């Protein structure tokens, strides 16, 4: 299939070269896979989700997204127009308040929640979780993400936006999860993207158009934007049977476009996620 | 004790 005039990041993860505007993808489009978005929530009523989204857990007085951050991330995974896996089922988990902040204890509670809740859902093709959040290093936070991965959920985490080595941030620094940096439309490491040996892969992160609250759209930038590109890709590749939740990050990294990025410091992978579709 | 959006 082909989506003309798509957001540049969708075109890029289906291109061996930059400067294209069409999104080429298999029509299965992640059907039968489930992606948990752990963030400020999801405005499920948005027309772009087509009823495939719902809020399953909150740790605050409200389960609505009052901030917009989570709705945008969910849009990049699975919105009808802006999403990688246009037929996936999305489940929201509000671990951050509408200011965008949260406590590490509530972050941990949300990861252990998904490890249990997935057993109450029909995800015959696999389960992914997207974590476009982070903070300072904490073993406990890392341990929570590692537990989630081991249970059989592909965990993708944003590397961070401090133009520093991600080893001093959590859960980015956890070796067992997939740690995603950001690139821009000219195949450069985004200026703000963290780096380091703990990074697994890069995805589109600068000026990413996606869903927002109030039934709207907007473009924003960060490693938070690259992570759902990778989260959706994993859901798409599992439906196709190409990999498993356990071995997906390694599979994306091996099949990636290798050697196309600039502004990559020595000691960081030069891998840009690629969906390897050949119509 | 706090994490943030990125
Ligand atoms: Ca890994």
């Amino acid at each position: 299939a082909a989506q003309t005039n798509a957001p540049w990041g969708l075109a890029r993860i289906s291109s061996t070269s930059p400067g294209t505007s069409t999104y080429y993808y298999d029509e299965s489009a992640g059907q039968g896979s489930c992606v948990y978005v752990i963030d400020t929530g999801i405005e499920a009523s948005h027309p772009e989700f087509e009823g495939r989204a719902q809020m399953v857990k909150t740790y605050y007085y409200s389960s609505r997204d009052g901030n917009g951050h989570g709705t945008h991330c969910a849009g990049t995974v699975g919105s009808r127009t802006y999403g990688v896996a246009k037929k996936t089922q999305l489940f929201g988990v509000k671990v951050l308040d509408d200011n965008g902040s949260g406590q590490y204890s509530t972050i941990i509670a949300g990861m252990d929640f998904v490890a249990s809740d997935k057993n109450n859902r029909n995800c015959p093709k696999g389960v992914v979780a997207s974590l476009s959040l982070g903070g300072g290093y904490s073993s406990s936070v890392n341990s929570a993400a590692a537990r989630l991965q081991s249970s059989g959920v592909m965990v993708a985490v944003a590397a961070g936006n401090n133009n520093a080595d991600a080893r001093n941030y959590s859960p980015a620094s956890e070796p067992s999860v997939c740690t995603v940096g950001a690139s821009d439309r000219y195949d450069r490491r985004s200026s703000f993207s963290n780096y380091g040996s703990v990074l697994d892969i890069f995805g589109p992160g600068t000026d990413i158009l996606s869903t927002w609250i109030g039934g709207s759209t907007r473009s924003i930038s960060g490693t938070s934007m690259a992570t759902p590109h990778v989260a959706g890709l994993a859901a798409y590749l599992m439906t196709l049977g190409k990999t498993t939740a356990a071995s997906a990050c390694r599979y994306i990294a091996d099949t990636a476009n290798k050697g196309d990025l600039s502004n990559i410091p020595f000691g960081t992978v030069n891998l840009l996620a690629y969906n390897n579709y050949q119509a | 004790a706090a994490a943030s959006v990125k």
